[PDB]
RNA sequence: UAUCUGGUUGAUCCUGCCAGUAGUCAUAUGCUUGUCUCAAAGAUUAAGCCAUGCAUGUCUAAGUAUAAGCAAUUUAUACAGUGAAACUGCGAAUGGCUCAUUAAAUCAGUUAUCGUUUAUUUGAUAGUUUACAUGGUAUAACUGUGGUAAUUCUAGAGCUAAUACAUGCUUAAAAUCUCGACCCUUUGGAAGAGAUGUAUUUAUUAGAUAAAAAAUCAAUGUCUUCGGACUCUUUGAUGAUUCAUAAUAACUUUUCGAAUCGCAUGGCCUUGUGCUGGCGAUGGUUCAUUCAAAUUUCUGCCCUAUCAACUUUCGAUGGUAGGAUAGUGGCCUACCAUGGUUUCAACGGGUAACGGGGAAUAAGGGUUCGAUUCCGGAGAGGGAGCCUGAGAAACGGCUACCACAUCCAAGGAAGGCAGCAGGCGCGCAAAUUACCCAAUCCUAAUUCAGGGAGGUAGUGACAAUAAAUAACGAUACAG
RNA sequence: CGGUCUCCAAUAGCGUAUAUUGUUGCAGUUAAAAAGCUCGUAGUUGAACUUUGGGCCCGGUUAACGGGGCCUUUCCUUCUGGCUAACCUUGAGCUCUUGGCGAACCAGGACUUUUACUUUGAAAAAAUUAGAGUGUUCAAAGCAGGCGUAUUGCUCGAAUAUAUUAGCAUGGAAUAAUAGAAUAGGACGU
């Protein structure tokens, strides 16, 4: 190609997605934006393929136009917005927030959430440096630089970041023993508890989760988020609690609850 | 695939050129104008020269045996 | 382009048609059961085959394998829901034991002959044809359908049908109205 | 015509390489601008991306730098004396980095007549009497300064930046390059 | 091969043998061809040649309308509704098609950028720069005068705009560093005059630390109880850096630091068209993020040894310096050495070789296919070279040459279907030069316009699923 | 001379033509194939031996089976830092509490024979394949759907496995290699 890349072929389309394979020939491309292209849920497949309130992509076009949807308490207009991982969306007409948070199956999940919480979401600290005239400053998952970040917080943690000014409010250290969730791999979207950080100086870092059934998993560092300590979370989790459960027993409940 | 014969040899000549000069660089062990510019004999004698050996028919059986036989 | 649609041959043909044995075998299955052709007899067969191809394999497997337990378990249920394996044969080695005629007997042609709906085979193909059984309240109208437990005692004449409680068909009243002229 | 691309040449087994895909713009090389002394002309390249480089054709003027004390001037050029890669550049007074330079001797002449009061109101004396202690220097830069005129190093890329600016030669360097010289 | 049939003599058995009977897939072809769902369309190794039509344009309240445009109007004597044309901004580098070249090349997996560019999105980020607001150093559209046989050809003259082009100020305090009039000879002091944001270039400096105590020389600062004393003294990241950042001195045909636009009319009063002030759009330096690009580390390709030595004169291996590159690098230049690969198959040759995900077969090992719905690479008849732009070595952009080939008044002009249809390549053959942007998503100044991308339907049984052509009786005849 | 038939096969499908090597695991006296003989480079292959045996403890499976700890002459070493067990003790009732000593564990710096092989984990896009649920009228399929309903509405899913080699991490120490102390230029040290 001579240059960047415009289209997106449905079955090249993340599989999280869950788009019909017959439904056209292509998906939509989410624009450039907070989150990668991968790990990115764009507004029209929330409104149209999650929520179904809208039918169509014009009519998900009539509703950004009317300025009804708000991405982390701003007000966004692309179709193709890539909103992903621990972003708020707030639809006013309707009184709902959402957080986008993993299932466990590994696919964005409608969550609801209360004001309260939709007032503030987490970011994981991908860097801190020295700006220019010396400020320091942090830079998160989602591309929010936050100057004048607190001293002590450093690579890997986490930082809660209040929405309506977007300044920290308070932090959480990498360390064993914090709850943290998988946002990549084939343990997307389970939850556990650090127990071992194992280093290797210029590869990558693993750690060994366990879950709340006991069960240990081993995960590479890049697909690890701290979300508070173990049984006190600071954002609501979704229905599961982020336990990975097997195929049986998935027979049996589901028998159960029909 | 490199010298395979083509439909038209003669519609692609600058092409043909090239395998020529690939051959005598790959076999040489076995041996041993500015367009974009504001204004644009010899030439004609590169022209000739050029296609002339660049299309060189290679001799036939029949050829083959006639200059056998005469000799 | 659009991604493709899968598709699959539903029969496969099989490695010696010429058996005389074997001819007579689909003379019986195609005269008791009525069937067209000879390609029904091979899609029964194609299908059974799969399934116990399948339940051999999942044999193979040591007992109390994870995978054995849920398939095998998955295909019971199924051979169970649409009546070829009766309720007290539920393991893995009788599903080795079924035969064609299990399957056969499950068409709703012959489930509609051994209710009495039709006096021979060929009558039940007809009237399924013809678009006068329903199963529960929708009407079918291909001979293949196969009936589960629950479908069986539903199988009735459709609404619609003139033998259902409809008005008569196009003959019979063609016939009245000659009549009352 | 100029290019970067790997692919013309060899490979390190000595194989002659097929020609993969027709020149990218992407591995283009330019014509090299020969800076010359003299009055400036420079022209802009309009390069990858909004980026622009600065072509010194022309140059007659320069920063040079003195390490020692710590301060820098603009000096004239008076010609390239000796150059590592090549002596045809010395001969045509092509101006590259790390060409050996004569350049005027006045400005740092001026600034350390008034810094030290030395020659090669009472707070003016106040000055010179606490620095007198630094005032000595190399014999060699001396001796220059009494010619008038100094060698410099270019450390600047000309044909990239447009500048020629560097800085004066001592201790080890100007013993090796006047042994060259 | 298996099974089954037949022959092996005067006959019948038992062997053995012989002939025929197996299979899907693939190519071509023949006959038939009622219904429902579903879906494909290559092939002369001819990446051979194409008539005709279309396939890329785009405007919101928010860049520029005295169209001598339309329609409303005294809701405006600066404009304001809508708006052709043109300028401006963006896109056209996406998509679609084909597999010609290509044998460690592409490609798959897996690495690196502490080796570099990055429009756009997203987040930060700039009191240090006539102003109640500067010019034609200026033009289109437009008015008018014309040339040519001919084209998306254009000459002269007259006009007028900007978020075009080019210029240019206006805004706190403090601190620090220089140069320093003068007083006075001190342990000196000092009015004043300067400089400091960012961008580029160069030179130098800081960017500490495995842990504890002393004596002097020089400069020289806080303090007291005039004796001597002097504590808590500032430094981030990486496995690693000359990293981030900061500081000093200069440098620049040298940048940036808003002369832009929509809607609305709030608050102070000394009542002035005084001061102040709201919600947005568009731009702009740098950093980060994102979409990307470039190069790159390890392993892995069919046949050929009746291809055994190859590369190095004209770069082959490596060093030094420079040039160029966005940048590393023999990528190129100059000077140096003689190096580099190889029977663990180099080099050369063949390939009807784009690679892979996959497809078929098989009990397993294997064998073969893979132009073809996705990913990646290359191309637009063949070579060569380029403007623009963040992104092209672009071809539905430009320029040469080669081969073809259209118009012509013979002076000249215009070409690229391996895009969607539709033709030639034969004298023997095969989908409609159909409809639509309603879904998919893409492009734009942008909800609205555009999209042969795509969808709809039509058209040789491609490959697949289901499945009609009769069911129920009586009578008659015949063995 | 004149005059103007029966059966078999498939079935909305059917026919015709061409085409369609042994690693596991081949053979080499008499019916393919052992070179006239020896030497010899590459390549392939190559005798044995180094911690075995014994005695206890813990917790797991269905008396067998494996998983860990100690002891047996068997512990990697050194330094720094963090926390602190146990052990001594005072005092108040096995638990708190005073003051010492601080093992183990964790973290980092220093110290270091190298592979082959194998276990396990991450990684190998989607589509495809296998495969779970789902009355598309059945089916091929698709990822849909399901349940109530005067009125408002509730709700399950879109599972799971596979993927060679190479790279990464990891437990093993059987097998096959690789280095060490020999002119001691060898090891350790309060
Ligand atoms: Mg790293
Ligand atoms: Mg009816
Ligand atoms: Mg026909
Ligand atoms: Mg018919
Ligand atoms: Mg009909
Ligand atoms: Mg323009
Ligand atoms: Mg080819
Ligand atoms: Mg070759
Ligand atoms: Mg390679
Ligand atoms: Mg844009
Ligand atoms: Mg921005
Ligand atoms: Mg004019
Ligand atoms: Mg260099
Ligand atoms: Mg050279
Ligand atoms: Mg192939
Ligand atoms: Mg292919
Ligand atoms: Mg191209
Ligand atoms: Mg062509
Ligand atoms: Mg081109
Ligand atoms: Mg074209
Ligand atoms: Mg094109
Ligand atoms: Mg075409
Ligand atoms: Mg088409
Ligand atoms: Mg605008
Ligand atoms: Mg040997
Ligand atoms: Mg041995
Ligand atoms: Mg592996």
């Amino acid at each position: 190609a001579r240059g960047p890349k415009k289209h997106l072929k449905r079955l090249a389309a993340p599989h999280h997605w869950l788009l019909d394979k017959l439904s056209g020939c292509y998906a939509p491309r989410p624009s450039a934006g907070p989150h990668k292209l991968r790990e990115s849920l764009p507004l029209i497949v929330f409104l149209r393929n999650r929520l179904k309130y809208a039918l169509n992509g014009r009519e998900v076009k009539a509703i950004l136009m009317q300025r009804h949807v708000k991405v982390d308490g701003k007000v966004r207009t692309d179709t193709t917005y890539p909103a992903g991982f621990m972003d708020v969306i707030t639809l006013d007409a309707t009184n709902e927030n959402f957080r986008l948070v993993y299932d466990v199956k590994g696919r964005f999940a409608v969550h609801r959430i209360t004001d309260e919480e939709a007032s503030y979401k987490l970011g994981k600290v991908k860097k801190v440096q020295l700006g220019k005239k010396g400020v320091p400053y942090v830079v998160t998952h989602d591309g929010r630089t936050i100057r004048y970040p607190d001293p002590n917080i450093k690579v890997n943690d986490t930082v809660k970041i209040d929405l309506a000014s977007g300044k920290i409010t308070d932090f959480i250290k990498f360390d064993a023993g914090k709850l943290v969730y998988v946002t990549g791999g084939r343990n997307l979207g389970r939850i556990g508890t650090i127990v071992h950080k194992e280093r290797h100086d210029g590869g990558f870092d693993l750690v060994h989760i366990k879950d709340s059934l006991d069960n240990t998993f081993v995960t590479r560092l890049n697909n690890v988020f701290v979300i508070g300590e173990q049984g006190k979370p600071y954002i609501s989790l979704p229905k599961g609690k982020g336990i990975k459960l097997s195929i049986a027993e998935e027979r049996d409940r589901r028998r159960a609850q029909q | 695939g490199t010298y395979r014969k083509r439909f038209n040899e003669k519609a692609r000549s600058g092409h043909m050129a090239k395998l020529k000069e690939l051959k005598r660089i790959r076999n040489k062990q076995f041996t041993r104008p500015n367009a974009n510019a504001e204004i644009l004999e010899e030439e004609k004698k590169m022209k000739k020269r050029k296609l002339q050996e660049l299309f060189t028919p290679k001799e036939s059986k029949v050829s083959r045996l006639k200059k056998k036989r005469l000799d | 382009p659009r991604a493709p649609r899968t598709y699959s041959k539903t029969y496969s043909t099989p490695k010696r048609p010429y058996e005389s044995s074997r001819l007579d075998a689909e003379l019986k299955l195609a005269g008791e059961f009525g069937l067209k052709n000879k390609k029904e007899i091979y899609r029964i067969s194609f299908q059974l085959s799969k399934i116990r191809r399948a339940a051999r394999d999942l044999l193979t497997r040591d007992e109390k394998d994870p995978k054995r337990l849920f398939e095998g378990n998955a295909l019971i249920r199924r051979l169970v829901r649409v009546g070829v394996l009766s309720e007290d044969k539920k393991k893995l080695d009788y599903v080795l034991a079924l035969k064609v005629e299990d399957f056969l007997e499950r068409r709703l042609q012959t489930q509609v002959y051994k209710l009495g709906l039709a006096k021979s085979v060929h009558h039940a193909r007809v009237l399924i044809t013809q678009r006068h059984i329903a199963v529960g309240k929708q009407i079918v109208n291909i001979p293949s359908f196969m009936v589960r437990l629950d479908s069986e005692k539903h199988i009735d004449f459709a609404p619609t049908s003139p033998f259902g409680g409809a008005r008569p068909g196009r003959v019979a009243r063609r016939n009245a109205a000659r009549k009352a002229e | 015509g100029i290019s970067r691309d790997s692919r013309h040449k060899r490979s390190a087994t000595g194989a002659k390489r097929a020609q993969f895909r027709k020149k990218r713009k992407f591995e283009l090389g330019r014509q090299p601008a020969n800076t010359k002394i003299g009055a400036k002309r420079i022209h802009s390249v309009r390069t990858r991306g909004g980026n622009k480089k600065y072509r010194a054709l022309r140059i007659e003027t320069g920063n040079f730098s003195w390490a020692s004390e710590g301060i820098s001037k603009k000096t004239r050029i008076a010609g390239v004396v000796y150059h590592p890669s090549n002596n045809e550049l010395v001969r045509t007074n092509t101006l590259t980095k790390a060409a050996i330079v004569q350049i005027d001797a006045t400005p740092f002449r001026q600034w350390f007549e008034a810094h030290y009061g030395q020659t090669l109101s009472k707070n003016a004396e106040r000055k010179w009497a606490a620095r007198a202690a630094s005032a000595k220097i190399e014999s060699s830069v001396e001796s220059q300064f009494s010619a008038g005129r100094l060698y410099a190093c270019i450390s600047s890329r000309p044909g990239q930046s447009g500048r020629c600016d560097g800085y004066i030669l001592e201790g080890e360097e100007l013993a090796f390059y006047l042994r060259r010289l």
